[PDB]
C-alpha cells in the first residue's frame, strides 16, 4: 500500500500497469463486518383482502 | 319432521294473530293495505333516539318521517340529529340520513334500501350517538346469542367482536375495514341457520353506508395513541 515508493515504481514498471490503482487485497474498502439492523420488505400477497389463494 | 319428528307449522305470533282478521274479512282486507306482496299490518316498535318510544300497530309502506312524527312526536333532535335508522330490526342494516326521508317500509322498498322489514323494530341513533359504538353492543349481542354449532358463526361474531373492538377504539389500519368486509360476506350464506346471516346484515350494512366515518375514527386513535 506499506510498500514504499521505490518498490512501487519497480512493480509498476515491471508489470507496465498501475497496480496501486487497485490491489488484489483489501486494506480498508470493505463493509464494516457488523451491520445495522435491516427491515425486510413485503410481497404481493401480504394483504387481508381479495388475496384468496384459490385465484 | 319437527318436534319428535312430526309436521309442525312454525308461524310468527303476528302472522298467527292477524290470520283471524283475514279469515273474518277476507284477503281483500289484508291485501288492500300495504304494497305489493308486503301487505296487512305489523307492530312497528319505534324506539332508540325517539321522543316517545312505543310499540304501535302501523301500516307498512309508511314514510319514516311521519312514522316518528305522528305516533311519537318526532326523532330526538329532528332529522338533522338523526344520523341513521335501523327500521326493520337487528337483521336489517342501518341506512343513512340522506336515504331515510320517506322510504316505505314495504319489503321490496327495504330491499332497494339495502335492508329488510325484520320485525319493524325501528330504532334511531342521533348524531351524538357514535354509529360505531351504536352497533358495538349489537354485534357483541349477536356473539352472546349464538348456539355455536356451525363454524362460521362460532368463530365469526367473536372474531368480528375483537376486530371491531379495535375499530371503535381505532387501533386498526385502513385495510382492516376491507378485511371486515371480506369475512362478513364469508360467513354470509355459509352458516347452517340465519343467525350468522342475521348477524351479517347489520355489520355489512354499516360498512357500505358509513365507511368514511369508520375511517374517521382510526387516525383519531393514531394521533393521540401514537
Ligand atoms: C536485497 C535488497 C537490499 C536489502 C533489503 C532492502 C529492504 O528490505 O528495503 C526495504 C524495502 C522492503 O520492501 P517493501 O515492499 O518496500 O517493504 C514495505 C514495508 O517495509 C513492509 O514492512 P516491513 O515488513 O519492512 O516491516 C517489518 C520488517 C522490517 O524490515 C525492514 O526494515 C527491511 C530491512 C531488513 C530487516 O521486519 C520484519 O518483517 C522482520 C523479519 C525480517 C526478516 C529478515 C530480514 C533480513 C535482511 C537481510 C539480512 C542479511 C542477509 O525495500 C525498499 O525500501 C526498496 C527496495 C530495496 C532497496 C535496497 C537498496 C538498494
Ligand atoms: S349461525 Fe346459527 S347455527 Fe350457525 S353457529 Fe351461529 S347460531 Fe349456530
Amino acid at each position: 500500500a506499506s510498500a514504499t515508493r521505490v518498490i512501487q515504481l519497480l512493480r509498476n514498471w515491471a508489470s507496465g500497469r498501475d497496480l496501486q490503482a487497485k490491489l488484489q487485497l483489501r486494506y480498508q474498502e470493505i463493509s464494516k463486518r457488523t451491520q445495522p439492523p435491516p427491515k425486510l420488505p413485503v410481497g404481493p400477497s401480504h394483504k387481508l383482502s381479495n388475496n384468496y389463494y384459490c385465484t | 319432521v319437527g318436534v319428535f319428528g312430526c309436521p309442525t307449522t312454525v308461524a310468527n305470533v303476528e302472522t298467527v294473530a292477524v290470520s283471524p282478521t283475514i279469515c273474518r274479512r277476507g284477503g281483500a282486507w289484508f291485501a288492500s293495505f300495504g304494497r305489493e306482496r308486503n301487505s296487512g299490518t305489523k307492530l312497528f316498535n319505534i324506539s332508540g333516539h325517539v321522543n316517545h318510544p312505543c310499540t304501535v300497530e302501523e301500516e307498512m309502506s309508511v314514510p319514516l318521517k311521519e312514522l316518528i312524527e305522528k305516533h311519537a312526536g318526532g326523532v330526538i333532535g329532528g332529522w338533522d340529529n338523526l344520523l341513521a335508522v335501523i327500521p326493520g330490526g337487528s337483521s336489517t342494516p342501518l341506512i343513512p340520513k340522506s336515504v331515510c326521508e320517506t322510504v316505505l317500509m314495504d319489503f321490496d322498498a327495504l330491499v332497494q334500501a339495502q335492508t329488510g322489514l325484520g320485525t319493524a323494530a325501528v330504532i334511531v341513533m342521533d348524531r351524538s350517538t357514535d354509529i360505531v359504538k351504536a352497533i358495538a353492543r349489537l354485534i357483541e349481542f349477536y356473539k352472546h346469542e349464538s348456539c355455536g354449532q356451525c363454524t362460521p358463526c362460532r368463530e365469526g361474531v367473536d372474531w368480528m367482536n375483537k376486530v371491531m373492538a379495535r375499530f371503535v377504539k381505532g387501533d386498526a389500519r385502513p385495510a382492516e375495514i376491507d378485511s371486515l368486509w371480506e369475512i362478513s360476506k364469508q360467513i354470509e350464506g355459509h352458516t347452517i341457520c340465519a343467525l350468522g346471516d342475521g348477524a351479517a346484515w347489520p355489520v355489512q350494512g354499516l360498512i357500505r353506508h358509513f365507511r368514511p366515518e369508520l375511517e374517521e375514527r382510526m387516525q383519531q386513535f393514531a394521533l393521540q395513541h401514537q
